[PDB]
RNA sequence: AUUAAACCUUGUACCUUUUGCAUAAUGAACUAACUAGAAAACUUCUAACUAAAAGAAUUACAGCUAGAAACCCCGAAACCAAAC
């Protein structure tokens, strides 16, 4: 009775009103609703930093790393983290994707 | 178990050499540095 | 040795530079492995100066197959007919990008 | 016995290197052999020769008859290179004949003809396409390509060259690659 | 109800705790339950790898017997051939030895190779299930599983993992630097991180051993 | 010389087997253990040799002493007669 | 070198040993395999911990623990015991 769920792609895109999304979490976030120095609200609380965070990832769709756990000690970094990029594309992908010359042959044999 | 392509290496550069000389690896091997 | 190597006389391919310069170099093949420690030179060389190459001479035909090899191998054709083989085996990407326009001269 | 399987594999490239050596392997043409790419070369092609080809005329000048009865017979089990062969033999006969008398007015017609005929021979010309990897460019049912065939697919590239081009292009390109072939040569050798 | 771990241990006031996500296999989905707490000397401690290459040669050369031999002249009815049995058994210091573990511990953590679980229970002792949930949660080829005590180990884990071969299920007192480093993944019990941290907690001050303590 | 005209049987090699894979477990049994059974104590081997190490001539003379009750007479004098000669060797040159 | 295998031009076999010299003297028909440097007491170096160090026996007013680092081959005349 235990299906395995498809696996799910590590690349994650900000999204384009990621302030919105945002804003939106810290009012999930009790009473907060943008107030005074939201962007320095401190995530010490285990319960608080449990809620927001695993809020955010399943509505954004990206995780805070066990390693990179503790330097998320305030919002800033949550903000920075979600809004820079994550791609899973390869280099060979990417490369593909770099508007090969006429002359330039690439053949993947694996 | 590459003693042999040592043997060779001499064994090229001797070719042309005449006589016992150019068969013998003890002969080839002075030859060669003699005429290198 | 000279006596038992063979030479030659100075001479051109058909006059090459007499109208035009023509490269002699036509055909480049490039052999990859997505992990061995001999083609990291040869790995990074791909991502950073490949493109420029091309670029740079866009008449020679490069050909790059990523694939599971012991050694990586690099063989170049010349339109005279000329075919020279070239191992890739742990060198670095400076080497790599040398080698190939000592080539093409 | 020698135990050990890197000394054993290192023998049979030895007995490869001396299997090569006593039996070489029959001639094939390099379109059979992988890694080979028609279209890729044929822009490489004209891109090394700094001209501009017409790529559907330039391939209808190497196509060449013998070429067509092959996939005509594969088929049982396209358009030919004569028009476009005229049109460059002629033309290469008119201006290989102008650069003979423009340097030499003095010289007879009839010795005109000689050089002309000469530096067209077929082995002239042969060598040359040779040299410049025509032969493996060169779309045929038979490899060595015939020396006919081959001839008559490098006046075809000459007359797709004069469209894509014009004749002052080709004019130059005969100069620079065919009148310097009598260099060292003495009038009566041609 | 999130499950908040803290470290019995005082943590050092210079030094911020150490966080990571705990997990459950009870299902696959069920990747965060809970956040834990891990000690910075222990799961922080400075990437000294050469202690963990030391601990390799050790762990593979200390059980090392060569029974190559050869006789010499004398014992012929090699000059310098192998003569009978031989060993290469060393001992490390104790504290390098604990050393090494610990930065085995923080490479892994840092690496993202390390995964804390709550209880090792499966809701099916089918093989397929686990390998599918490593497939899900993206662990590697070769897993890890360690539990407190040989045991008091679930059922169900032993069937699977005894029949997986790159999956090997260890007790919490066979843990080594070797298996970590074979094994591109650790899954660590919440009870197993306790226990190892009073150990190599412990190890504190010296009070030198005037004899074994067997 | 003359080299082998063929190669020889291929080899496979299980890296992940109970063997390799479980290797070394248990070797953190001191830290692990409280101590209790010192590593030495995992040695497997020959009895005058489990947790010690010395070089071939103690290694000959603990062996004998060991298993000299239990070793045979052509064995014994044997041993005997190549310690006397590495004796002279070592302690007297 | 050469158009050209030989001609023209240049050049006193090898190892060992004698003086750092052989036109001395030793050894070598050739082919294939076999055929000769081995130990840690202390030091330097690499690390663990530190007035302490070491998983018992040790050393210490920065010491102590671990690791790495080393010293050939063949050949007598002889001498003795026990059998034949």
């Amino acid at each position: 009775v235990l299906v395995c769920p498809p696996l799910r792609s590590r690349a994650y895109t900000p999204p384009s009103d990621l302030q919105s999304r945002l804003e939106s979490h810290i009012k999930e976030v009790l009473g907060s609703s943008l107030p005074n120095n939201w962007q320095d609200i401190s995530l010490d609380d285990g319960h608080m930093k449990f809620r927001l965070l695993a809020g955010l990832a399943d509505g954004l769709g990206h995780a805070v790393p066990n390693s990179r756990l503790h330097q998320m000690c305030r919002v800033r970094d949550v903000l920075d983290f979600y809004n820079v990029p994550v791609q899973d594309k390869s280099k060979f992908d990417e490369l593909v994707a770099s508007n090969l010359p006429p002359n330039l042959k690439i053949s993947w044999s694996y | 178990t590459d003693r042999y392509w040592r043997v060779q290496e001499v064994l090229k550069h001797a070719q042309h050499f005449r006589g016992r000389k150019n068969r013998c690896y003890r002969l080839a091997v002075r030859a060669v540095t003699r005429a290198f | 040795t000279g006596r038992g190597t063979s030479s030659r006389f100075l001479t051109s391919v058909l006059h090459n530079g007499l109208g035009r310069y023509v490269q002699q170099l036509q055909r480049l093949s490039l052999s990859l492995s997505r992990d061995a420690p001999s083609s990291r030179g040869a790995r990074e060389f791909v991502e950073r100066e490949v493109t420029d190459f091309a670029r740079r001479n866009p008449g020679v035909v490069v050909y790059v197959n990523p694939r599971p090899c012991a050694m990586p191998r690099i063989v170049a054709e010349y339109l005279n007919g000329a075919v020279r083989e070239e191992n890739v085996n742990s060198k670095s990407v400076e080497e790599i990008k040398s080698l190939v326009q000592k080539l093409a001269d | 016995v020698k135990k050990g399987f890197r000394a054993a594999f290192r023998f049979q490239k030895e007995l490869e290197r001396w299997r090569l050596l006593r039996c070489p392997p029959p001639p094939v043409r390099r379109s059979e052999k992988p890694n080979w790419d028609y279209h890729a070369e044929v822009q490489a092609f004209g891109s090394r020769l700094q001209e501009t080809f017409s790529l559907d005329l330039l391939k209808t000048a190497f196509i060449n008859s013998c070429y067509i009865k092959s996939e005509e017979a594969k088929r049982q089990s396209l358009k030919d290179n004569q028009e476009l062969f005229e049109q460059g033999l002629s033309f290469s006969h008119r201006c290989l004949t102008q650069f003979l008398e423009d340097e030499f007015p003095d010289l007879p017609a009839e010795g005109t003809e000689s050089l002309v005929s000469f530096l067209t021979g077929e082995a002239v010309v042969c060598h040359v396409a040779r040299n410049l990897a025509v032969e493996q460019l060169t779309l045929s049912a038979e490899f060595p390509v015939p020396l006919p065939v081959l001839r008559q697919t490098f006046f075809a590239v000459i007359g797709a060259l004069l469209q894509s081009s014009g004749p002052e292009r080709a004019a130059l390109f005969i100069r620079d690659f065919l009148i310097t072939q009598m260099t060292g040569k003495e009038l009566f050798e041609m | 109800d999130p499950v908040l771990r803290k470290c019995e241990l005082r943590i050092p006031v210079h030094r911020r705790p150490v966080q990571a996500w705990v997990e459950s296999l009870r299902g696959f989905e069920q990747e965060r339950i809970g956040l834990a707490e891990l000690h910075p000397d222990v799961f922080a401690t400075a990437p000294r790898l050469d202690i963990v290459h030391q601990v390799a040669i050790w762990q593979r050369n200390f059980r090392r017997i060569s029974y190559a031999n050869t006789k010499t002249r004398a014992e012929v009815s090699v000059a310098h051939g192998p003569r009978g049995p031989t060993s290469y058994y060393y001992m490390l210091p104790m504290k390098v030895r604990a050393l090494g573990l610990k930065v085995a511990l923080t490479v892994k953590l840092m690496q993202d190779d390390l995964h804390i679980v709550d209880s090792l229970e499966l809701p099916t002792a089918d093989p397929q299930y686990l390998t599918e949930l490593a497939q899900y949660r993206h662990w590697g080829s070769s897993v890890l599983l360690v539990d407190l005590t040989h045991e008091e180990m679930p059922k169900n884990v032993v069937a699977a993992t005894s029949g997986l071969n790159s999956f090997n299920l260890i007790p919490a007192v066979g843990l080594n630097v070797y298996s970590m480093l074979k094994h591109q993944t650790l899954v660590l019990t919440l009870p197993s991180v306790a226990f190892l941290e009073d150990k190599l907690l412990w190890q504190d001050s010296r009070y030198t051993p005037l004899y074994p303590f067997r | 010389a003359f080299v082998r005209l063929t190669l020889p049987p291929p080899k496979v090699v299980d890296r992940w087997n109970e063997k390799r894979a479980l290797f070394g477990v248990y070797d953190n049994i001191g830290i692990l253990g409280n101590f209790e059974k010192h590593p030495k104590e995992l040695i497997k081997g020959p009895v005058w040799l489990r947790g010690w190490r010395g070089n071939e001539l103690q290694r000959c003379v603990r062996k004998k002493k060991f298993v000299g009750n239990r070793m045979f007479i052509e064995d014994l004098h044997n041993l005997n007669k190549r310690i006397s000669y590495l004796y002279k060797h070592f302690n007297r040159h």
